């Protein structure tokens, strides 16, 4: 076993998979904040600093409404990945019991 | 039907006094509002009469 281990590498791809799949949900989440959604700009502080009051107003609804979908996005997909999780959690607390 | 483009670049541009100018009957911005011109940079603009 010890031979096994040192030697092939895909072994622990059941941990690898949960690492891979959460480090991929982030990063997906973090290039989400570079669509323009219908803005003119995809950049709050330039929105801001470009149009005036009244208007930009519609601009940074926009962004709001598509960086919220996207927040609801992740936090779902999380939900369903934590309850998987938690599921092989409990199955190894009852095979250590076992 | 032969509108002159003219370049401008290399510069600095103090547009208040442009929109201070009662002499311009209209003056209507969409990308930008006019009052926010005076604080931003451009790569170039281009004036067309």
């Amino acid at each position: 076993i010890q031979d096994s281990l040192s030697s092939t590498a895909s072994a622990l791809g059941k941990l690898q998979d949960v690492v891979n799949q959460n480090a991929q949900a982030l990063n997906t989440l973090v290039k989400q904040l570079s669509s323009n959604f219908g803005a003119i700009s995809s950049v709050l502080n330039d929105i801001l600093s470009r149009l005036d009051p009244p208007e930009a107003e519609v601009q940074i609804d926009r962004l709001i409404t598509g960086r919220l979908q996207s927040l609801q996005t992740y936090v779902t997909q999380q939900l369903i990945r934590a309850a998987e999780i938690r599921a092989s959690a409990n199955l190894a607390a009852t095979k250590m019991s076992e | 039907y032969a509108w002159n483009r003219k370049r401008i670049s290399n510069c600095v541009a103090d547009y208040s006094v442009l929109y201070n100018s009662a002499s311009f009957s209209t003056f209507k911005c969409y990308g930008v509002s006019p009052t926010k011109l005076n604080d931003l940079c451009f790569t170039n603009v281009y004036a067309d009469s």
